[PDB]
């Protein structure tokens, strides 16, 4: 019965850090998707706007 | 070898005839077009050196904030009277500050 | 988590990539110094009015 | 070309009034934006004055 | 032994190349799926300790 209090806390502490890792996963993946889009948009627009205007 | 030199002369005579066939004025503007894309290749590589420079600066910030974390663990060990754990934390702090000086040196070169 | 930390360094690298790309503007930047000082001079006159 | 000169010079007066409005509203960043529009209109007006002098 | 160390290096080079081939973001969510079933294994064993305690 003393062991089962210890196991019931260890089981709750394990799912608590699994739960934490899952919320972190969503936020980290979101930042990676956003950063991919920011780089492509900024570089593509700046290059095209300089290039077409100068040629014309 | 003799046949290598003779071989390159028969191949060079045909190649020189093809070089005569194209107009030097058209080939000179093709060379300027080619030279403009050569600058396009250089800017991509140079910009990536700036990204790589910033990556070593990120590692420097990671290892220096990790050293502050370990210093806080050392402070906690000293208030808890566990001086043996304070020395363990200081050993982690030292390897992080010594590698941070290596990254500072790398960043200075970059 | 370790492989995800390497992916976090892609965000750090992307931030520095935008900073290095912005650095191409430093020769032109003198125009921003004259523009900014000019607007503060007429704004000071407007505030004094 | 003299009509274009009058169009761009009255557009510059409009932007100067927008700059005055921004300064009384404390939005100095919008006053600089309006002054930038005013400058391109006065610089093209000098080009049209030069064209009109030739004409 | 020397040939054990050399053997593990040729085997490790091929294994590391396969570890490079999969996307770390996909492998990180596979690791979370794997970690969720690891908690599924722990709850069955822990619950059986309650049954054994009651026995």
């Amino acid at each position: 019965r003393t062991m089962s209090e210890n196991l019931r806390r260890n089981l709750a502490a394990l799912e608590a850090k699994i739960s934490e890792a899952k919320t972190k996963k969503n936020m980290l993946q979101a930042r990676a998707k956003a950063a991919k889009a920011n780089a492509e948009l900024q570089q593509t627009l700046a290059a095209a706007a300089a290039a077409a205007a100068a040629a014309a | 070898g003799l046949f290598d030199r003779l071989g390159r002369v028969v191949r060079a005579n045909l190649n020189d005839l093809v070089s005569k066939a194209e107009d030097p004025e058209k080939v000179l503007e093709q060379a300027v077009i080619d030279m403009q894309e050569d600058l396009v290749q250089l800017r991509q590589a140079v910009a990536r050196t700036i990204a790589e420079e910033k990556r070593t600066e990120q590692r420097l910030n990671q290892d220096t904030q990790e050293a502050k974390k370990w210093e806080d663990r050392a402070k906690l060990a000293l208030t808890n009277g566990e001086e043996n754990l304070a020395r363990e934390a200081l050993a982690r702090k030292k390897s992080l500050t010594d590698t941070a000086a290596a990254y500072q040196t790398q960043l200075a070169q970059q | 988590f370790e492989r995800m930390e390497n992916k976090v360094l892609d965000m750090e690298a992307t931030s520095q990539a935008a900073g290095e790309l912005a650095g191409f503007g430093i020769e032109n930047q003198f125009a921003q110094l004259e523009a900014s000082s000019g607007v503060e001079d007429e704004l000071a006159a407007l505030k004094a009015s």
